[PDB]
């Protein structure tokens, strides 16, 4: 787009090439997909040419990737002080049709494995990585994950080497792979996650900075999915979260389940909603938040 | 950080009774962390096959309260190690006081990095244990030295797993409620019966691994028998590679020369004034009650303390 | 007692948003009550003509929360008073932070600005305006603001401003002729240095003496409402004035200042952590909306609040919660108030509701638009070709907030040049350029704000020491710009296609004519359409085809080049029959001749 | 100086310095100026600010940055060490290790040095040795003379208890002995370009520096090994032949050192080394400074 009377840094040649590139593809292939990674805040990368966009269908949410990763290397003791980096991502989550992206670029050149990036001991590293993926799947936008991130590989990605598949013998790595498997199953089945527009996202609570917890909602039409995230290894008991609908609520996924390698703290399936106001909501669920865990909950149907 | 800034504050107080988790050798998937208490040492290093037994390759870094910590990538379970502590001009090789497993190099002791992973089969027992309520119930204790009880052939003791089923039956046939075990903690001179201890945190190798003993308790518990351990907080073993003058100075010993001379044990009594000694001793109490679910501890020679 | 026991608790809470009811000076017929916030004061006394200026005459008594109270018989409206606060060894005289009017004993403000005991009795006649007032619902109504500095606007005689009373009728008459909906006033709160324009404030609760009494200001506001004009006040919670008698070290220690040296403009920032500071500021916000019927509050330099260096980091939370609780409190007590913020960082959700993690303002100045637009139009028309993206890309950022287009006083001052001065070419073209800019500003999504004198295309920069150059209203080009701005405002006020600044309200027609510097776009609500064709080059364009969605006859609603505005007169007939074949991917197209440096605004018929 | 320059202040500083030396001709004024403002130490009549001394904050930054680095890595940062001498005569300078460097999480000088305790003590003894050799006067903030562990905490008293332990008592002895060498030998009194001559600066691989500090007759030879590896048969060129003495060795056991040393009685060999007529064949102790002068 850029090159570094006219004095213009924008390479206008290329911008028309990109625009005529994208136009031509969809004309000859109406069902193709074009994705761009653009690390500037160039507007409307994912926008149609007739609105002066670059004409891509998808743009990498590299802002999200940076913010999320920078937030999760910090130690939970310090996460109190960087709460805004987690919450602020949504502000820019809708300017483009976006793919949340974790890629080779971030797991090379001394930047360290995704697992390596996460702080604390081995259980906490697995917990942190399980949470990162949990919030990543809950966060609006499509999903991309590079090889080896799915089991939480220790080593940086080396092209001269094959992934450390031997790590699949260790339980935590197998649990991370199962967590991702289970995440994709929920993703494929619950349409509340299909719509990454402002439609599909509602905040439940973002103001718990001391305990570093965030609650948000994902909703297409009638269906809704509740996300409660504990970003600290300290378990939370009798934590109330406001909800729109009353009645029995189901626990659809628990990051801390033993099947994923977790402590196993959870809410045992059914939680009953209390017709008492919380977070500006008519009802609320009083839940137990496991250490460094993401909880996905559904009203019962 | 291996160690919290709070964990050190607990160490200064002598209020860390979970000190076992911070101290000793702790394996992770890429290596093991080593943590040793050596306050009056100028340098502390871990030496093992995992670094060619060279002091320079891995030197622990001091934190608060004379606590040393360091990570050695490639240090693995089943590896033997030793700490080389330097007190100014002089250096000495030491055993890990918090070693969870010690095995002799000769086969006639070297600290071994060990994992204490075990899944228990005595849930039902623990819920029913009487403790203080036992005063109103019968206690009939069968006292045992595992080496002396039953033999496979002359001069050959029974292993932990092996003795369980023969012993549990004999104890059950006679209707005893508990077995009191003469000290199982690692001790060099077998003829001491276990009362001069080198590995307070390590069960004796002669009868098996830490897991071998954990199962013995597992079985005895399932079969409805209690296990009481004999405990020696009154004194520590004479051999030097051990706790004697650990940091190059008096550490577990009394610093003052007048207190150190004592009847029965001299300069081998624990300095209970030191917070670190109290951490070490009280943590060991819970350690046996926690990781091995022991029902009881019997303290001998209380008058000497 | 003067203070209810619930009061003190609210002051400790930080929830006393009525605090002007009790703090400051409140007269009876037999005396006046005095109340001061001075937590680290060992003693407080009121001194005045009513008691020999004697420090021991009336020593206020310490209550809870650092609040002091006392009654003085014979202290009457129109006396001056002074607080003598003793901090241990040292003693100091201070002005009332809650002063309801301040007046210079000398006659010169920079010398002395003393507090005067005042009664705020005033009867309003603006019921109809206040019953029909619409704050947040204005997002779907035309909001066109005329920004004014009262002393600078008109002078009754050289170097002497119009009074509040005397200004009312000239201001209302002129604003109505212009068609503006609101007036925005640069800070009215009492300030020593006139050259501050009011942004260095000493008396937050006192309207400035220079233009009259407190009730004189209400009469002005009352009058403007009856005339159907809104009043937005500029408000400065960002910092307080550096005057020793003022808020600086009120108790001899930091009070409105940060207690901590490290943080803290410098030093003269409000400590938003303190419950008393948040009380003082938030009450003052409502105080203006309550006692003076103010329609809106505009907060400047929000970035200086949000960040600290403009693991805790750059962001200041204190300020953001205060800003958030400020906006929440306003809309709770005044659902039809308006809050506007100027933030020169790209802080997200300034215009967003707090429950969405926004700051809670209703409006944000689109200063990006202002910069881009201005950077574009100074360039010579030959060159506008090479910067076409600066113009078109303004809309990529035009919907991130509820925005007000921000042509402001800061833009026309300190060497930046008059808006007129900024435009390139000979005098005809500069007037043309200015007409084009205003045309595009009204077409662009977002509410419109224009500072005094821009409606003439005034030659000189804004000088607070004089009145705008109304003499240029005699030369033809300048009445034409005024006629153009009025006609734009009349079009704005009437056509609902311009009321909705959401992405729905805009459709692109064409933005690719970089060589001819032409822009075609649509502004839509429901059936209603407005088509904008803009020529940023003198070269007239003939047979310029412009695609349109609906066919049939189209009308030419406004022509920047009409001679009534000072233009060449090159124009379409005003009857334009749509050609039934395609242009710009549209079913029909309009074939027009585009006048020089002009904007065409076109509408289909019925 | 700034706010772009503030001339009010610049004339004030110039008149301050002009006035002081008029009323007190033998006073001293020292300035700390953190920009590259020229002629701080220069007389007002030459457009200088009129100070007698300037803190060499440039030196401190380079020096500390170099020694924060591990000897294994110092190879790649050799120029940071050697280049201090390009800017070493721009003003009348005082080498500075002030309180501002041992506060706000910057770490005590001891804490800054890399490796285990011996290397930390060795590094600080080496650092001071080089600082005493480098041109310029010397300033050390209290507690640096023991190499105390903790940052300067004004709310408490210095950790004098560390003076009981060997490594810190050795550094105190080293500073005392360095100060003895300083006052006794005039070769260090002249911080002029004439005073300093390079012996060798291009041993980047082995991270060694050899230099000479001169006044007239007197020479002082400084050889520095910045890696924990003893160097043997290390030849260093010298102007004079004959017997040379070892005046000081940082690695003496009395300072906490290993004790590798030449211990005096070093005879120059007339073989050209480092572009010099005669050469010394020496042992370079670990992370140590040798100071040698011709025997007289």
């Amino acid at each position: 787009l850029y090159r570094d009377i006219f004095g213009g840094r924008e390479n206008l040649e290329a911008i028309d090439f990109i625009k005529k590139f994208n136009e031509t593809v969809y004309l000859h292939f109406p069902e193709a997909i074009t994705i761009a990674e653009e690390s500037t805040a160039w507007p409307g990368v994912s926008a149609p040419t007739y609105n002066n966009g670059l004409g891509f269908l998808y743009k990498w949410n590299m802002g999200w990737m940076h913010d999320t990763l920078d937030y999760m290397r910090r130690d939970p003791v310090h996460r109190k002080y960087h709460h805004d980096t987690l919450t602020f991502s949504l502000w820019y989550a809708f300017s483009e049709h976006y793919i949340l992206p974790l890629s080779h670029d971030e797991v090379v050149h001394g930047k360290g494995s995704l697992w390596t990036k996460m702080p604390g001991d081995d259980w906490q590293k697995a917990a942190n990585l399980r949470l990162l993926y949990g919030h990543m799947w809950g966060h609006p936008g499509k999903k991309l994950l590079f090889m080896g991130g799915e089991f939480g590989q220790h080593h940086e990605w080396n092209h001269d080497t094959q992934l450390e598949w031997h790590l699949l013998d260790q339980p935590y790595h197998r649990g991370i792979q199962a967590w991702v498997r289970d995440l994709n199953h929920l993703y494929r089945t619950h349409p509340a996650l299909w719509h990454d527009g402002p439609e599909g996202f509602e905040w439940i609570d973002f103001n718990d900075r001391d305990q570093s917890v965030i609650c948000y909602l994902r909703k297409h039409t009638d269906r809704l999915l509740l996300f409660v995230l504990n970003f600290t290894p300290v378990p939370r008991e009798h934590y109330r979260v406001g909800v729109p609908i009353g009645g029995p609520w189901r626990e659809v996924l628990n990051s801390d389940a033993v099947a994923y390698g977790g402590s196993g703290m959870g809410n045992f399936g059914r939680v009953e909603a209390v017709p008492e106001s919380w977070h500006g909501r008519p009802f609320h669920l009083e839940l137990t938040l496991p250490p460094l865990a993401i909880l996905i909950l559904e009203p019962e149907s | 950080s291996w160690l919290t800034e709070e964990d050190i504050r607990r160490w200064e107080s002598g209020t860390f009774y979970d000190s076992y988790r911070k101290l000793g050798a702790h394996p992770d998937e890429e290596g093991t962390w080593f943590c040793v208490w050596a306050p009056h040492a100028d340098a502390v290093s871990v030496l093992g096959a995992f670094n060619n037994w060279d002091p320079e390759a891995h030197q622990l870094e001091r934190y608060g309260a004379g606590l040393w910590a360091g990570y050695v990538p490639g240090a693995l379970p089943g590896h033997a190690y030793k700490y080389r502590i330097r007190h100014g001009f002089y250096q000495a090789d030491k055993t890990d006081p918090y070693a969870f497993a010690m095995e002799p190099p000769t086969g006639s002791l070297a600290s071994i990095i060990t994992r204490l992973d075990y899944t228990w089969h005595d849930d039902a027992w623990m819920q029913r244990r009487k403790g203080p309520a036992s005063l109103y119930e019968p206690v009939s204790i069968y006292e045992v030295h595992l080496g002396s009880w039953r033999h496979k052939q002359p001069g050959v003791s029974f292993s932990y797993r092996e003795i369980a089923e023969p012993l549990a039956d004999y104890v059950q046939d006679l209707g005893f409620t508990h077995v009191e075990l003469l000290p199982i903690m690692e001790h060099p001179y077998y003829g001491s019966w276990g009362y001069q201890v080198v590995g307070y945190y390590a069960p004796t190798f002669r009868y098996g691994t830490p897991q071998d003993l954990m199962y013995l308790i597992d079985y005895l518990h399932q079969r409805g028998i209690g296990v009481i351990l004999d405990w020696v907080p009154s004194h520590f073993a004479a051999d030097p590679q051990g706790l004697v003058y650990f940091d190059g100075t008096t550490l577990f010993e009394y610093d003052d020369p007048r207190m150190r001379h004592h009847p029965d044990w001299g300069t081998y009594v624990f300095d209970y004034n030191k917070p670190g000694v109290r951490n070490f001793l009280i943590s060991n109490a819970l350690f046996w009650l926690d990781y091995y679910h022991v029902d009881g501890l019997r303290v001998d020679a209380v008058a000497s303390m | 007692s003067w203070l209810t026991e619930e009061d003190i608790r609210r002051w400790e809470s930080g929830t006393f948003y009525d605090s002007y009811r009790k703090l400051g000076a409140h007269p009876d017929e037999e005396g006046t009550w005095f109340c001061v916030w001075a937590p680290h004061a060992d003693a407080v006394s009121v001194l005045g003509a009513f008691n020999n200026w004697d420090p021991e005459a009336h020593q206020l008594e310490r209550y809870g929360a650092g609040l002091w109270a006392g009654y003085v018989p014979g202290a009457l409206p129109g006396h001056a008073y002074k607080y003598r606060i003793r901090h241990g060894f040292y003693q100091a005289d201070k002005t009332d932070p809650y002063a309801f009017a301040m007046e210079p004993p000398t006659g010169s403000p920079i010398e002395g600005l003393a507090s005067i005991i005042t009664r705020l009795d005033y009867t309003w006649h603006d019921d109809a305006w206040m019953q029909r007032r619409k704050g947040p619902a204005s997002l779907y109504e035309p909001v066109s603001i005329y920004e004014v500095h009262l002393g600078s606007w008109r002078h009754k005689q050289p170097g002497v401003s119009f009074s509040y009373r005397e200004i009312a009728e000239p201001l209302a008459d002129y604003v109505q002729d212009l068609g503006f909906t609101h007036v925005e006033l640069l800070p009215i709160m009492e300030h020593p240095y006139y050259g501050s324009w009011g942004y260095q404030v000493v008396g937050y609760y006192a309207p400035t003496f220079r233009y009259g009494t407190p009730q004189d200001l209400m009469y002005l506001i009352d009058y403007l409402h009856q005339r159907g004009i809104g009043v937005i006040l500029d408000w400065v919670p960002s910092h307080f004035a550096a005057d020793p008698q003022g808020l600086v070290y009120f108790d001899g220690t930091t009070l409105f200042e940060y207690d901590d040296p490290r943080m803290r403009w410098g030093t003269y920032v409000f400590d938003y952590n303190k419950p008393g500071v948040r009380n003082f500021l938030i009450s003052n916000a409502l105080f203006w909306l309550d006692y003076y019927h103010v329609d809106g509050l505009r907060v400047d330099a929000v970035a200086s609040m949000l960040y600290r260096d403009y693991f805790g980091g750059r962001e200041n939370l204190e300020a953001i919660d205060f800003i958030k609780k400020f906006n929440e409190t306003v809309y709770l007590h005044f659902p039809e108030a308006i809050t506007i913020a100027e933030e020169s960082t790209a802080w997200p959700g300034v215009s967003a509701p707090t429950y969405n993690n926004g700051l809670g303002f209703l409006y944000k100045w689109n200063m990006g638009w202002m910069h881009d637009t201005l950077d574009y139009m100074r360039r010579d028309p030959v060159h506008r070709k090479y910067h076409h993206d600066t113009l078109t890309f303004s809309l990529w950022y035009a919907f991130s907030e509820h925005y007000i287009l921000p042509l402001s006083h800061d833009e026309v001052v300190h060497g930046k040049g008059s808006l007129w001065t900024k435009m390139p070419g000979d005098d005809w073209q500069k007037a043309a350029n200015l007409r084009l800019l205003y045309g595009h500003m009204w077409g662009h999504p977002g509410k419109k704000l224009l500072f005094m004198g821009g409606e003439f295309g005034q030659h000189h920069e804004w000088n607070h020491d004089t009145q705008l150059e109304w003499h240029l209203l005699d030369q033809p080009y300048h009445r034409g710009i005024q006629a153009w701005v009025r006609d734009l405002n009349h079009l704005y006020r009437t056509h609902p296609a311009l009321w909705h600044d959401g992405p729905e309200g805009f459709e692109w027609i064409d933005f690719n004519d970089r060589d001819q510097s032409v822009i075609c776009y649509l502004r839509k609500h429901t059936d209603r359409l407005l088509l904008f064709v803009l020529n940023f080059t003198p070269v007239p364009r003939e047979h310029y085809r412009v695609g349109v969605p609906i066919g049939g006859p189209w009308r030419e609603v406004l022509n920047s080049d009409a001679v009534a505005y000072g233009g060449s007169g090159m124009g379409n007939f005003g009857r334009v029959e749509a050609v039934p074949e395609s242009w710009h991917g549209r079913p029909f197209h309009l074939e027009l001749t585009l006048p020089p440096l002009a904007i065409l605004i076109l509408e289909p018929e019925s």
